[PDB]
Order: C-alpha cells, then sequence, then structure tokens
C-alpha cells in the first residue's frame, strides 16, 4: 500500500505544477458584494 | 395590517400612477409588479 500510495501522491504533485495565472478582475457592480474586485472567469463564479 | 417596512434606500428614482378618487381599487398589484422586477443588478423606478 505504501508503494502505491506514494505513487498516487507523485501524480498528485506533478499534476499541479502549474503557475497560477491571473486574469480579468471585473469590480462587482451588483449588490452582493458592492463594487468590490472579484474576479469574473466557464461558471466557476 | 400585520407589518410594517422601511426600504431605507438613500435616493431613488420614482414614478407616480394618477388614478381617478371613485375607482376602489387594491393597488397591491401596482406595487408587487414594482416588487418582481428587482433583482442584485438594480431596481426598477418607485410607483406611488
Amino acid at each position: 500500500l505504501r508503494s502505491n500510495v506514494l505513487l498516487m501522491l507523485l501524480q498528485f504533485t506533478l499534476s499541479n505544477l502549474k503557475i497560477n495565472k491571473s486574469s480579468t478582475f471585473t469590480s462587482d457592480v451588483t449588490t452582493i458584494t458592492s463594487g468590490r474586485m472579484i474576479r469574473a472567469f466557464p461558471e466557476l463564479l | 395590517g400585520r407589518t410594517r417596512v422601511l426600504v431605507e434606500l438613500g435616493h431613488y428614482v420614482y414614478t407616480l400612477h394618477y388614478y381617478d378618487p371613485q375607482i376602489s381599487l387594491d393597488e397591491a398589484p401596482i406595487l408587487e409588479e414594482w416588487l418582481s422586477k428587482i433583482n442584485p443588478a438594480g431596481i426598477p423606478p418607485v410607483p406611488f
């Protein structure tokens, strides 16, 4: 199990070797957050 | 007659309807049309 768990965390680590890239930050003109600088995207909002 | 609501809006756009005063009319549907077009985007203009 230790040999298979450790190889699962080596695919977990390698699949999270990206770069967190920023995008557009449309300010929330609606009144749920009111002028806050959220990040609009699909529909991850 | 059981709940009185103070909707505090700092400033708002109003629109007044004009009725002949010899006409019995519950004007809750006139306000219920105002209460339907409210979303978190914006408010429809206030009816009187």
